């Protein structure tokens, strides 16, 4: 056959290109980063009414100070978020102190690359790349809220604002004309709210659809259905205003 | 502090005219303490018989360990072990723990079931075959059990004669051993059937 | 470097087969025909010694080889495939039996060892089976005089009397006309080199020929004396010599 | 050294000094013997320093992850169990420890677990280790109710110590006193044993034997 | 043809080449532009950054590898993390055990060689990043360009990446001018904005997006991005 | 040591465990319970190392109901007993050896009989009327060879243990703070909370 | 590099079978015929022994019929070499129970074992099944009587009656027409028999070409005995069943 | 050795190796799960291409993995044996560790974990498996129902069904199944379990089981008689019109 870790003639590892096309088929996540705060919303997609939507879990905790949204081949988070939670706890243990979110990210993406059937570079045990994205949120005191995203490539970016999944194209493209250095929390959060309502197959409610945050103050929360209800509600009468 | 002094015992077997008796006291105890008047040192796999004595932690996982064995060796020359090759079996499972041995004093015994020649042997903790013609001698009453064989002992016995003779030095070598006594069994042995029987001795 | 081969190379098709075996029993067919035949006092194999070239010196080669002192070996297939499970067979035997039991192995068993040791050539990872069907003959006490056929799949049966190689159904049948359960160990010897004769293209004598026995025990050929014991191999390499005052009374 | 912990109504009050010593030499009078395995749980540490700040910290992080995990707070048995089974990984070795993991879960209620590096786990109801522990069991055992007040609760650890404190020359310093409730535990300061010595033997009576 | 032969690194391909070694080099042309270049007091580093979406961070592209040496990437930036973290220990190591600053002609020649040894065995890949090296050590400022390949040459000047050939050609012409510019680290650095330049076309050089890092006779290697910038556009 | 006593009657076998917890000059519990429970219808008592002590117990606890779930069958008491013996008698030649002492007594309810086994740290095993390890023993098995009879009743049982733990709070040196008693029977495992006194 | 010649013995086909185990089947279904019949009072394995030659020694052979236990038996279908392989790691597996229970192993703990070792080669290793099929006749004192049924894929079952090898469907199809629970081993001995005698490929059903073995626990003892029947017994009882 | 990456990437973003792992699960005889309001019914189709089984021995479809906690599937059998050993190992260690038996969610979170494992390690083929795992965390009385596939992604439902034919019977579940009122009785729930099945089994008395589990490890099967007491009340709640 061929090696999963080959060249194409363009110069891209085919494996990792049909990882992020995996990655197109899932479901969408929004991440929007404010000055009061970073908001992390996703499309929970239950795939029949009998599944019980909260115990789609596609948001999770990292550390008190950082949180995460996937999308994707989800199963495949899994190893990455104890990796993550196991990297922030032995970071504390050893300098008695927060990991900086660039770190925390630095350290996921590293085990990105590290499949293979026998590379020449250590041992990297691993068939296949990770089939889903990650969008990483947190705060810390060198670069306050922060934003990444980071991809089954080893590569992850900072943004003001992203969208990954199925609706990313388009999603993007709203949060390009949405995004402002002064957007207040409230106002990011109707604004993933309404995103996520664009692209959504489903009509957005408060169970399929779940938002959170991450505050200096707080920490990382995710709101419950009742909180979130309330806020969709507003954006309903936001946009019949005009 | 030595294994071999431990728990106490002794064993004993001898060759007859067509036959052969191995027998053994029935203790067990820790140090000065009795703790068992039933543990039997004697084993048999087919019509070969092992006696041991020892550690009894080892003489029971040697007896689990030789049923395992002779049970596959069934299994594979779909015969039953004879007395001479079980010996060269116990002799090499012993050896192969040449520098973490087994604190056992083993015995066989036992009638070549296509030749009916009478056989019996012992072996040192590390598996060194010695292959009497006479008796062979175990435990923590080995000399004593050397002094009454050595004179009560005569060849060519029948087995109701061997079976007098096998007992009275079993007995009487345990009556001068501290660690040894609580009970005798000893087995006669001829091509065809085998008696077991349980003396009566003291119990102090 | 380092064998990456880790998978099999003989697996089953669609139609139930395994190739390889096949293919590896083709390569038997090819081969120098081989036979041994069963005695009530012994047994007989034989085979040609199919000599590559008229410098060679085919006494340096021997198609028959001991196993045990009781039990000896010959073949048609891959020579080198033959060489080297002898040499493997000459260990187990000891590896796995003599150092355990101080006495060497049942033919039934050493046999069996045999087989183990081809049926994994049949599935191990990175390699091919054996090319190489043996006939091996032998003699132990509780089971007396046996002959085993051993195939490239690891399989094994015992035959009266039985021929492998190039012209094996031939002689096969051939054998199944002269055979009964009553033979002495010299009428096999005569049916053997009656058999090996109309597969023999050439020269038909005793430097061409290889032919073994087990029989009766060989105290000439202990080598020492004092323990009544042992009294000597009953496996026996015929000479050329012994072959051709045979060959007379043809 | 001299810690304590015993359960009652209001939770669980522990108490330890605070002095280290090499030999006959006081290293220090200021030592901290209670480790805040996390706002819900504390750990006591006697034998060597090293050994319990090292592992009781290293016990917080096991802990955290544990709720990560399971988005549920663990229980003092767990939290203790972890402890517990990492020390006996390494008996022989030579760790030095004898400690009390302490919480109030709803699950479990006010819970003392006693851990040493031999790898004994044991729950009870009142503890003192260290080598100042007899004398702090003398005061404990008598003045011990199931129905003590937080306030008379947190006093008898405070009183224990100081018995300890003054008898033990490897013990005292200064009292820290904590308690224990299932919201969290909440210090209660750090009392020199110079100044609390006088101060209890005025108000108290006792000591009678020491001219004051 | 190709296709036959490009499956793997461990495969010649009829002509003598190693496909997948060459479409290694394929990912460094797609990447952004970067450039190098020294007088004989000074190494600078000029790289472009480039960002996904305008809500998204320009990807840094220059590494330190110690106070005397670093360098720029373009490519898979996974590989230069790889391979300058690879250089930091080398550099590390140098310093504990020998007490001495790692010549950065021997920096070079352990990229090359680690990069020698995933294009002749089975199942790894060549990295796919290229690499400017700059570093003052004992015999002055250096520059150095590091190929996948395994190709490492030094150099006075140079550029890899897209569009990367306006710059070369610039600095080949410029040579003699900056090459001289010693003592002046402003000088150099403008210098090698003015190369970099040669190969826009897309945008300008801006604030968030320049990214430039110097090192030099009583300069360690530091970096500088965004407001510390400015002073250059 | 600990007090570790065994005695099988009739239709149980009746385990008797000392309650203190002892380390160097200090009794720090007056109320350890020295067993586990391997199965419904086998208990296992242990005296020995601190720590080894409750690690083993649970150990074969956990192996013992990994069976039990397995094969949705409970292991006769024989066939735990002599899973018990091997796991120390490997223990025996390992790096660290597990000094722990254990009685093991089950009711076996396919041969409707009460089993008592006795197993030291080496792997020894026997099964008898009654044991106990360590000194115990050398106080007890004089009363319990003289009054023992193998139809007697459970009750009858716990007359003798009574007999035998005064017999340990008298001439024995240390306190070992009494005793906790179980009942091993046809319909499992109970304790008899009444013992302070009975 | 080497997985240019990776047949990949683990992989799914579109449809979710597994090719291996499929064609391991195939291979096993041109073996000799193996029957299992388990009546009230015992269990019994016949088999008919593919290829055979006048010179064939058959007092000496054993090529579907084997012991694994005192209480335990298989009867083989497929590759003997492979079969051989197997029966040895069953036979220490039990005798592994055995030292550590002192109790023999049961019946179905013995066979899952074996299946979990067969489904194994299922999962990982790259390496080829075993093109094996085993057909389980044991007793223990908590089912009793027990026949049981492994193949290539690691599944077993459990039966009255079965087969495996050649003509599983015809053998199958007689064998649930004239079975019946109140059976005796002696019915089922002659319903084995008959069956194998209706799906042999061969001319007529004779000694030289069958296996024959029974596990009876004799009223006159009261303990389970396995009986492989001798060269000899096997030409009585054809006889007398009616078959000469 | 062997560790050739099996489970890979295609162009389009797929793990054949995972997506044929699901195909295998078609195939595999029908399971369900339901809740109730106070237990959790297991039920699944028996298969007939073969009929001369010895019931007693032959391997049931719902194992025990702990005394509170059960296992049905869908897919390879020899798979299954795997997951549900290394399910009861774990359960043992999580009581040994924590002092606690596990909650059904753990239970499950570890199954899926094995099965995303076997997604992404060389020289290994998925679980050719999906599971429905159902139980009473300890000390708690609501009942628990999750589902686990292949690929290792795993979730609860109020029921839920796999195998063949499931398409068929998850529409009968999703309007016949009122989230508002759960079959509020241990009856009333089997019925709905049963009715489901039927509407895929093609009458099966001995084709159909259930197992039906209460709080504080209280689990039983049913006998035939008992379900087929279910099946004829059934049959005629439908004659009866
Ligand atoms: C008490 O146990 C003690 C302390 O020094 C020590 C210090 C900090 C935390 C653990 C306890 N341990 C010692 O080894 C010295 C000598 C006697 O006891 C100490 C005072």
């Amino acid at each position: 056959d061929r090696g999963v870790s080959t060249f194409s003639p363009e110069g891209r590892l085919f494996q990792v290109e049909y990882s992020l096309e995996a990655i197109k088929l899932g479901s969408t996540a929004i991440g929007i980063a404010t000055k009061e705060g970073v908001v992390l919303g996703v499309e929970k997609r239950a795939t029949s009414p009998l599944l019980e939507s909260d115990s789609i879990e596609k948001i999770v905790e990292i550390d008190r100070h950082i949180g995460c949204a996937m999308s994707g081949l989800t199963a495949d988070a899994r190893s990455m978020i104890e990796h993550a939670r196991t990297a922030a706890v032995t970071h504390n243990l050893y300098y008695d102190e927060d990991i900086n979110v660039e770190s925390l990210t630095q350290s996921v993406c590293d085990l990105a690359l590290r499949f293979g059937e026998g590379a020449s570079g250590e041992e990297r045990l691993m068939s296949r790349p990770f089939g889903v994205a990650l969008l990483i949120a947190g705060h810390d005191a060198d670069d306050g809220y922060q934003l990444f995203h980071a991809e089954p490539s080893g590569t992850f970016y900072r943004y003001n604002a992203k969208a990954i999944g199925s609706g990313s194209e388009g999603a993007q493209a709203e949060l390009l004309n949405e995004w402002h250095s002064s957007l207040t929390l409230k106002e990011a959060e109707l604004l993933v709210l309404k995103i996520l309502k664009q692209v959504m197959e489903e009509k957005l409610d408060e169970n399929n659809a779940q938002l959170s945050c991450i505050t200096k103050q707080d920490g990382f929360k995710i709101y419950d259905n009742e909180k979130t209800a309330e806020l969709i509600k507003e954006l309903k009468e936001k946009e019949a205003a005009e | 502090s030595d294994p071999s002094s431990i728990n106490g015992g002794i064993v004993v077997a001898m060759t007859g005219k067509d036959c052969v008796a191995i027998a053994c006291d029935l203790r067990l105890g820790s140090q000065s303490l009795g703790v068992s008047n039933k543990f039997e040192k004697i084993f048999h796999y087919g019509h070969v018989f092992l006696g041991i004595t020892g550690l009894a932690t080892d003489v029971t996982t040697l007896n689990e360990m030789f049923r395992y064995k002779t049970n596959l060796y069934k299994l594979k020359e779909e015969r039953a072990i004879e007395p001479e090759t079980f010996t060269q079996l116990v002799s090499s499972s012993l050896y192969e723990r040449r520098f973490g041995p087994y604190f056992v004093g083993p015995v066989v015994a036992g009638i070549n079931s296509k030749s009916g020649k009478p056989f019996i042997a012992g072996f040192d903790l590390i598996g060194c075959i010695d292959e009497a013609k006479d008796f062979i001698v175990s435990g923590t009453a080995s000399d004593q059990l050397f002094g009454m064989c050595e004179s009560l002992y005569e060849p060519n016995l029948e087995p109701e004669d061997l079976f007098e003779t096998i007992s009275q030095a079993l007995l009487n070598a345990a009556d001068r051993d501290a660690l040894s006594g609580w009970g005798a069994v000893v087995y006669i042995i001829k091509k065809d059937e085998v008696v077991k029987r349980y003396l009566k001795m003291r119990q102090d | 470097m380092t064998d990456r081969y880790s998978f099999s190379l003989t697996t089953f098709s669609p139609s139930g087969k395994l190739g390889q075996i096949d293919y590896a029993l083709t390569a038997v067919k090819q081969g120098v025909t081989s036979l041994g035949i069963k005695a009530t006092n012994g047994v007989v194999i034989a085979t040609e010694k199919k000599s590559s070239s008229p410098l060679a010196m085919s006494e340096t080669l021997s198609k028959v080889s001991l196993l045990t002192p009781d039990i000896g070996a010959v073949y048609s297939g891959m020579g080198p495939d033959y060489r080297v499970l002898v040499d493997k067979s000459r260990k187990v035997a000891h590896t796995s039996y003599k150092r355990i039991y101080g006495e060497y192995p049942p033919t039934k068993l050493l046999v069996s060892e045999v087989a183990k040791i081809m049926q994994e050539a049949t599935q191990s990872g990175g390699v091919r089976p054996f090319g190489v069907s043996l006939l091996i003959a032998g003699h132990d006490e509780f089971n007396g005089f046996s002959l085993y056929q051993v195939d490239p799949s690891g399989s094994y049966f015992p035959w009266k009397a039985t021929a492998i190689g190039k012209g094996s159904v031939a002689a096969k049948t051939f054998l199944e006309k002269r055979w009964n359960d009553e033979l002495e160990l010299e009428d096999a010897i005569h049916i053997a080199l009656l058999t090996l004769k109309e597969s023999v293209e050439g020269e038909f004598n005793g430097d061409t020929i290889e032919l073994a026995i087990i029989g009766d025990e060989n105290p000439d050929l202990l080598g020492y004396t004092g323990i009544p014991t042992d009294k000597g191999p009953r496996f026996r390499k015929l000479t050329s010599q012994e072959i051709n005052d045979r060959l007379e009374a043809l | 050294t001299t810690t304590l912990a015993f359960r009652f109504q209001g939770g669980i009050i522990v108490a330890v000094d605070s002095r280290a010593t090499a030999g006959n030499w006081v290293a220090s009078q200021t030592v901290k013997k209670v480790i805040e395995i996390n706002p819900f749980l504390l750990g006591t540490m006697a034998g060597g320093a090293a050994d319990c700040q090292f592992w009781e910290t290293w016990l917080g992080s096991q802990c955290r992850l544990h709720e990560l995990r399971e988005k549920e707070r663990i229980s003092v048995a767990a939290a203790s169990k972890i402890l517990s089974n990492l020390v006996y990984q390494y008996k022989g070795a030579g760790l030095s420890m004898g400690t009390m993991i302490c919480g109030y879960t709803r699950k479990e209620g006010p819970t003392i677990y006693y851990v040493d590096s031999d790898g004994t786990r044991l729950k009870g109801d009142i503890f003192c280790v260290g080598s100042g522990q007899t004398f702090a069991y003398g005061v404990l055992d008598s003045n011990y109710k199931w129905d003590l007040s937080v306030e008379d609760a947190l006093y008898l650890g405070k009183r224990s110590i100081l018995a300890a404190a003054h008898r033990d020359a490897y013990s005292g310093g200064s009292v820290n006193l904590y308690h224990v409730t299932e919201d969290g535990w909440i210090y209660h300061g750090n009392h020199d044993v110079g100044e609390l010595f006088w101060k209890v033997k005025e108000e108290e009576g006792s000591f009678n034997n020491v001219i004051g | 043809f190709r296709n036959n032969y490009d499956g793997d690194t461990v495969t010649f391909s009829p002509t003598g080449r190693l496909f997948q070694v060459e479409y290694a080099l394929e990912a460094i042309k797609q990447g952004s532009v970067t450039v190098g270049l020294r007088s004989n007091t000074h190494a600078v580093l000029v790289a472009l950054k480039r960002n996904a979406d305008e809500l998204s961070s320009y990807q840094k592209k220059i590494i330190k590898c110690d106070e005397h040496m670093g360098l720029s990437l373009a490519g898979l930036a996974p590989d230069a993390r790889v391979l300058s973290n690879y250089l930091r220990q080398q550099c590390n190591y140098s310093s504990l055990v020998f007490n001495r600053k790692l010549a950065v002609e021997r920096a070079g020649h352990l990229l090359c060689d680690k990069a020698q040894k995933n294009t002749q065995s089975y199942g790894g890949r060549p990295y796919g990043v290229g690499l400017l090296i700059i570093g003052y050590d004992k015999s002055g400022a250096h520059l150095l360009e590091f190929q996948p390949s395994g190709n490492v040459t030094e150099l006075y000047g140079t550029a890899i990446g897209a569009r990367s050939q306006g710059a070369k050609t610039y600095l080949e012409r410029t040579l003699d001018t900056f090459i001289k510019i010693d003592g002046n680290p402003d000088e150099l650095i403008k210098a090698g904005v003015e190369a970099i330049s040669q190969s826009l076309r897309d945008e300008s050089l801006t604030v968030d997006n320049l990214s430039i890092a110097i090192v030099g006779k009583d300069t360690p290697f530091t970096i500088y991005d965004g407001e510390a910038v400015a002073k250059y556009i | 040591m600990d007090i570790i006593l065994g005695i099988r009657v009739q239709d149980s076998v009746i385990l008797a465990s000392s309650k203190a917890v002892t380390r160097g000059i200090s009794v720090l519990k007056d109320s350890d319970d020295k067993t586990r429970q391997l199965s419904p219808h086998t208990l296992m008592s242990f005296a020995g190392e601190a720590g080894d002590t409750v690690q083993f117990a649970e150990y074969i606890q956990a192996n013992i109901q990994l069976y039990s779930i397995r094969e949705d069958y409970e292991l006769s008491p024989q066939a735990v007993s002599s899973f018990v013996r091997q796991e120390l008698a490997k223990s025996i030649r390992s790096r660290r050896p597990y000094q722990v002492n254990v009685l093991i007594g089950g009711y076996d309810k396919k041969k409707n009989k009460p089993e008592l086994y006795q197993i030291d740290y080496l792997g020894t095993k026997v099964e008898l009327p009654y044991g106990a390890h360590g000194y115990s023993g050398f106080y007890t098995f004089s009363l319990l060879d003289h009054h023992y009879r193998p139809d007697m009743t459970t009750e009858e049982g716990l007359d003798l243990l009574k007999l035998c733990v005064q017999e340990l709070e008298k001439r024995m040196p240390m306190d070992f703070k009494g005793v906790i008693v179980k009942i091993v029977d046809k319909d499992g495992i109970r304790q008899v909370d009444d013992f302070q006194a009975q | 590099g080497s997985r240019r010649y990776d047949s990949r013995t683990t992989i799914f086909s579109p449809e979710g079978r597994l090719y291996q185990v499929e064609y391991a089947l195939e291979s096993i279904s041109h073996a000799g015929t193996a029957i299992g019949i388990m009546a009230s009072d015992g269990i019994v394995l016949a088999a008919e022994r593919k290829v055979t030659s006048t010179l064939l020694e058959q007092d000496t052979s054993t090529e579907k019929l084997y012991k694994l236990n005192d209480k335990i038996a298989v009867a083989v279908a497929g590759l003997t070499a492979d079969a051989e392989i197997l029966i040895n790691t069953a036979r220490i597996h039990a005798q592994n129970y055995l030292k550590t229970y002192n109790e023999d192993i049961p019946v179905e703990i013995l066979v899952r074992r074996l299946s979990d070792i067969k489904q194994g080669y299922t999962q990982h290793g790259g390496l080829r099944p075993f093109g094996v099929s085993f057909i389980y006749a044991g007793y223990d004192d908590r089912y009793g009587y027990q026949l049981y049924t492994s193949n290539p894929s690691g599944n077993y079952t459990g039966w009255k009656a079965i087969s495996v090898g050649a003509n599983t469907s015809a053998a199958q199809t007689l064998l649930q027409m004239d079975y019946k629970d109140d059976m005796k081993v002696d019915d089922a001995i002659e319903l084995a028999l008959k069956t194998l005698s209706k799906t042999t490929d061969s001319s007529a059903l004779t000694y030289d070409r069958l296996e024959f073995a029974t596990i009876r626990k004799g009223a006159n003892d009261g303990e389970v005995y396995q009986k492989i029947f001798k060269p000899q017994e096997i030409k009585d009882i054809l006889v007398k069943t009616g078959i000469t | 050795g062997y560790d050739r990456a099996l489970s890979i990437f295609s162009p389009d973003g797929h793990i054949f190796q995972v997506e044929y792992a699901l195909e295998a699960v078609k195939r595999g005889t029908c399971a369900v799960g339901v809740k109730g309001k106070n237990c959790v019914v297991l039920g699944c189709e028996r298969r007939s291409t073969l009929k001369l089984q010895d019931t007693r021995i032959t391997p049931s479809k719902v194992s025990k993995i702990d005394s509170h906690v059960v296992l049905s599937f869908s897919g390879l059998n020899a798979d299954s044996r795997i997951l549900i050993e290394k399910a009861r190992v774990e359960a043992q260690s999580h009581r040994l560790t924590l002092e606690d038996p596990v909650t059904v969610e753990y239970l499950t979170r570890y199954v899926a974990g094995v099965q995303q494992r076997y997604t992404q390690s060389g020289g290994v083929r998925p679980f050719g498996v999906s599971t429905l795992i159902a139980g009473f965390d300890p000390r708690d009385d609501e009942p628990k129902l999750y589902q686990t596939e292949p690929s290792g992604i795993y979730s609860s439902w109020s029921a839920q069904t796999i195998g063949r034919n499931s398409k068929t019977v998850r529409e009968f579940l999703e309007k016949n199944y009122d989230r508002k009122e759960p079959p509020a009785t241990v009856e009333e729930c089997v019925k709905l379990t049963v009715r489901s099945l039927l509407e895929v089994v093609q009458t099966g008395a001995k084709n159909i089981e259930i197992t039906v589990v209460k709080p504080d490890s209280d689990i039983v099967a049913l006998s035939s008689e008992e379900i087929n007491q279910y099946v004829t009340q059934i049959e005629q709640e439908k004659q009866e019109q």
